[PDB]
């Protein structure tokens, strides 16, 4: 059969290995340092138990220049000792501009898609079409996935996330062109 | 000699801001003549073609003496050892001199005639007449986008988007006596009034003022750039027909445009650069205005006989954005001609439409504010487009350019002899 | 036919 | 791999907190206040457990103009602590016109999707085409999302679920054009 | 991002409201009396347990008249309280012509497809290409969904299921055409 | 919105039942007599239990007569009773020309596909592009589904088997054409 | 219907079969001896148990000669008695060149895919975009599936796994051509 | 290049071939490196020799000659108004030279998603004629070909403009001063905006105003399908005259056939005085 | 016009 040579999904070629406990509260902490339009986490991420409805993330920093207002962004995890009650919206938020975020604020926006959870573990792969503009002129934007859920127990949730910002295309090679 | 400056261009920009495309600096005494052939093309739009843009091209040559004024004049007095002539500043952005048609310096800072020259070029040819010069510094001065992808050009001339000046006299008051009046002042405020009618309808420009007079103005007496050589057109393509399953029926419209300039042998009396913009725009169509006559609820004699003796005799008519668009604020005002609903005609869109992205059409209302709502409201066409990192609007063009001079020579100045 | 827009010169 | 630029689930581009207790009977309440095409809402559901097959909603309400009497009608939720028993089957309703629903008459229609549930938690991306004009004159039309299950217990189902009708379309940035 | 305006089921605009018990042996019932193309239902099923490997039907009665022998018939489902064993294959059968069922006889083809189950619900989205003819002179020809399980308990199982006989396609409103 | 009419799986019009115990070993047995180039079975199967990580097959025979060397195979089940370990990947082999398999030797190719399981009941639906001529002289080529799991246990798993050889296509009806 | 004719994994027409215990660390070791661009194991892995979220690998070594940098690589695996963690992301790293890993470096990338675990069993089948030519000048690049999971028990956990490296594509017969 | 054999020369040069040069920009034909900017001529300490000032200047002429058109034997006999056979300097022979645009067209894409989007197909018939030619001795007959795009960087700026003060020499373009002072060093940083200050290169004063670089309006330098030069130049002289290739690897959807690919039918004609077919597998 | 690029002879 001919190869389907189409994904929702084109993490970026280079993956920057994780290593950090958090606290996944409400005001959800950030897993690994924002990078700019794509990385791949894979954090053995520590969670702190927490039973309260709130959680972590990991999102990008959306890169803010171009004519055309909405953008596409596609992310993809896959974790393991995940509370089997893992959802993983998407996200949107706007900081204040040049400031890093450490967590989302209490202003954010979500856009469903397509999780799929087990018993200990999740994954998922889809798009979701946001705006790439500072919504207000002094801020910057940043968006990606987050997980939340009930009851967030003492383990370690190791697996791998990617979010990129589809702001350019990767084209590989195509045996029949 | 013939010295061959062409050069290719790799353009785009939004739809009613005026850019720069290209720049030659220029000596005195030689001759310039281009020849700029390309295509232009819009960004893939949503639907199929339906209304076509028109494109206007301009090549101006403001002298440098213009720009540095007298310190120009003492510079080249003054010779090889005279002061440099300081560059202006820019903002922070590869994309911070666009409208200038350059990439800032290393150090984000261009030459003030590729500033001011432009500044000049748009204050006297682009800018509304009753509007206020851009009195901007530097690039660093002006918006974001003003700068990305140039300042707005005006609307093509409609019945609402050509308003009388809006500082004109819908009354003029001449005191008289208690029990009575001058037979004679009276003749007199007349003819004071009209010197100033002229000046408000008209002669809002000193070289404006003069024509009148029977003279005559060197574009060295209002220090304006010198318009050399214009080209309009209308850009059009082609549509492209889906045929897979799910857009069997489905249409894109492909506009693709070859046009071409000529600037006629240019015999250049000074120093200085030779601009050449782009402005691309489409007719003033709303989605939404109304015919005067049918907006307006009850008509009067005045309104509906159109009777010259009337029409040709009282004072322009303040109207609001409400008497011609559907829900508009009875408060944003502008002064019209009287019987101007009787002398012109506006388009008309049916409903159905005003529910459709892709047609570049005005869907959103007017804007309050007279200036903002002449001056084009581009963003209102971001809608009509698929996808789009070329913006609005992108250009390929072959600058074919020849200047004869009496130059060196490419050996005899490597050649220390 | 005549001239109808008049904003105060040439507005281009 | 190029890049997939289609979605059955184009969510609107905000989103808005929800925070309401429920009772989902059979008469479903209704989750939060109609919006008019699209909303996304991630109300951490507070849910009274029911014993009854009934159930609550989360519908928009679709604008009644166009010459186009069907349109399409696309859902996407993802919930946590929800009963593993959660199907979401999508539905419609004709109001009498003007008036709000605050849940759906004993009047309505459905059309099923593929919704998937684990544990405790439930996510779905669909489309649905349905008749966009009001069936009778006075009324109008109201549609959307409802989570139907036997035990519904005392738990605080937290998640998110988006609706739109396809009025118009949402188009991106393709770096290819 | 474009809306995907292609789907697998196109339920009927309308839905039908079930609510009667049933004992689904082998000898599979009929929930609700076969419409004529499509229908939709959302039948409270309630089900006598039955531990045997036999089960409960719904299908539509295929129209016979069209010099196409081959028809497509996608179907539908979103069931709860349903055996953690449920398979939805689908099936085909030609009673005498003129004649009602009230399950199927022992005489059906079955066609496969894409059911998943979790614990408690089960829904499926997929299509199947059967013969459109009477393959016999004087019967007429039926076709739908079936529940089959080991263990059929003491439950009602609620939850809708939808059949059609694409003879016809329903074309909605494409805003970009 | 308009019909999808591709599909992964086009099983034969009929449907063959089975009914069949069988002992499930490595040299997995044939559940039912080979056909031609499809079949469906659904042979409430009879497993004797096993814990040995062997089992049973179900395959149809190949047809050798065509210049073109690789064909499609596309399989679709869905069981119950299935220890929850089941894997349905594919298979193929080549017995000697004109015998009759009543199990797969040692010497079979195996190609993956997208089996899920969930507790009792599988299924699948997916296309293997394997090579149709004999790959020795003497022999023929068969190729089909495999259900192998660690524990086979004492039961009835009742369910449904099809395996098609696209060696021609099935077209329906298209209601636009 | 038409024929699906486009496959995300396009297994090698040949599998070889595995057979040898492993101890699936972080330093993560290698299933089987790699191939050069595609091959398909069903190695009965048997798994010293082991809890520390490390894990046990299967790729293969990819062909580093084509003007073309960005390769496309798709796997697809089906496993039993894998413990209900079990996460498959991808991967990729470069040895020194001419070298053949018995496990991977501490340097290594990851690509998300669409796993779906279940109980005791896991598949996929997706396609990762992965760089072709070796990041260094005297090394070699390799990639393929790995399993990683929090607890790694005694069992023997059998299935199959497929990687090919799209170098080429595999036409098969299309009736209608 | 003293190459001793293949197995010597860089994989990418002996795979694809050796790198030609940019097409003439002002940048990518810089002066000479070597390029004189200054000539001391050593004084008496109260003293010059107005007789020795007179001859410094005429070596220097014929070492400046050298420098920038007569860097080859075959060259500086040119000039002496003489001529050098191929066999003098053991060159190879220039027999024939064709040179062309190639171009195509464009590909409407047409399903839902890409309808708006176009690839560029460039089928381009070309010919070669190699006239007649006359084989001195024993030897080979090279034929070779060559793909280039003219130097189109997305981020060079015009020298006067990326030069922060303009001084009465580098505005008024004063015919005395062009035609008689010493070769301009510059710096990748006058030209390019970013680049580094220390990447120096020697151009002829007033060399802005012979010429104008192409320009590349900034929503281009984000965009891949475009035959642009993306990338900064090279500090290194060479590397940055000399075509990098590689910026043009993103201009390409996907690529097993290189960058370009030909299909040709060398239809040759030789006339010799040949034994025959028969006659030598005829011992006779 | 005249020459202009000069690199010491002849570059193709």
């Amino acid at each position: 059969m001919f190869q389907k040579f189409i994904s929702k999904h084109n993490a970026p070629i280079n993956s920057t290995q994780l290593a950090a406990t958090k606290t996944p509260a409400v005001a959800a902490p950030v897993l690994s340092v924002p990078n700019l339009s794509r990385s791949t986490i894979l954090i053995n991420a520590t969670t702190t138990a927490v039973t309260t409805h709130s959680g972590l993330c990991h999102v990008v920093r959306i890169d803010e220049t171009n004519p055309t207002n909405h953008h596409a962004l596609s992310i993809a995890g896959s974790l393991s000792n995940v509370p089997a009650d893992m959802i993983a919206f998407a996200i949107r938020f706007e900081v204040a501009d040049g400031v890093v975020p450490t967590a989302v604020p209490a202003l954010y926006d979500v856009y469903p898609i397509e999780t799929f959870n087990n018993g200990k573990a999740i994954s998922f792969k889809d798009a979701v079409t946001i705006d790439s503009h500072p919504r207000t002129v002094g801020n910057d934007v940043y968006a990606g996935i987050m997980l939340w859920s009930n009851a967030w127990t003492a383990s370690t949730i190791s697996g791998v996330l990617s979010v990129n910002q589809v702001n350019r295309e990767a084209t590989v090679l195509q045996p029949l062109k | 000699v013939p010295h061959d400056l062409s050069h290719l261009v790799f353009e785009a920009g939004k739809i009613g801001r005026l850019k720069t495309i290209s720049w030659t600096p220029v000596v005195a005494g030689d001759s310039f003549e281009c020849d700029m052939v390309g295509a232009i093309r819009l960004s893939p739009l949503r639907r199929g073609l339906a209304v076509d843009s028109r494109v206007d091209i301009f090549s101006f040559y403001i002298p440098h003496r213009h720009i540095y004024g007298q310190q120009w004049i003492n510079f080249m007095k003054d010779g090889v050892n005279a002061s440099p002539l300081p560059p202006v500043t820019c903002s922070s952005g590869w994309d911070s001199a666009a409208y200038l048609g350059t990439i800032p310096s290393s150090t984000l800072k261009v030459p003030k005639f590729l500033h001011q020259g432009y500044l000049n070029i748009y204050n006297n040819y682009f800018k509304p007449p009753w509007s206020d010069d851009l009195t901007y510094a530097n690039p660093s001065n002006m918006p974001s986008e003003d700068y990305k992808w140039g300042v707005r050009v005006a609307n093509l001339k409609s019945i609402w988007t050509a308003p009388l000046p809006p500082d004109t006299r819908t009354s003029e008051n001449m005191t008289t006596g208690t029990s009575t009046i001058d037979i004679m002042g009276l003749q007199a405020a007349y003819a004071k009034l009209h010197t100033e009618q002229e000046r408000d309808y008209f002669m809002t420009r000193y070289r404006d003022i003069m024509k009148e007079f029977g003279g005559h103005t060197s574009y060295d007496g209002d220090n304006r750039p010198l318009l050399l050589m214009r080209s309009e057109f209308w850009a059009s393509g082609y549509d492209v027909d889906g045929t897979d399953q799910s857009s069997l029926g489905q249409f894109s419209g492909r506009v693709q445009q070859t046009f071409n300039h000529k600037v006629p042998r240019f015999y250049v009396p000074e120093h200085g650069v030779i601009m050449t913009l782009a402005v691309t725009r489409f007719p003033p169509t709303h989605e939404m205005e109304m015919h005067y006559l049918v907006g307006k609820e009850n008509l009067t004699y005045t309104d509906i006989a159109c009777d010259p003796a009337l029409m040709a005799n009282l004072p322009p008519r303040e109207v609001s954005l409400k008497e011609f668009f559907h829900s508009s604020p009875d408060s944003a005002k502008f002064k019209i001609a009287e019987g101007q609903w009787y002398r012109t005609q506006p388009d008309r869109v049916a409903f159905p439409y005003n529910a459709l992205d892709g047609f570049p059409f005005y869907s959103a209302l007017p804007s309050t504010d007279l200036k903002d709502r002449v001056l084009v409201n581009t963003n209102n066409y971001d809608e009509i487009f698929q996808s789009m990192q070329l913006a609005h609007w992108n250009m390929q063009t072959k600058f074919n350019i020849n200047v004869y001079r009496h130059m060196p020579t490419t050996r005899d100045s490597i050649m220390t002899s | 036919g005549a001239r109808l827009w008049y904003v105060g010169g040439t507005q281009y």
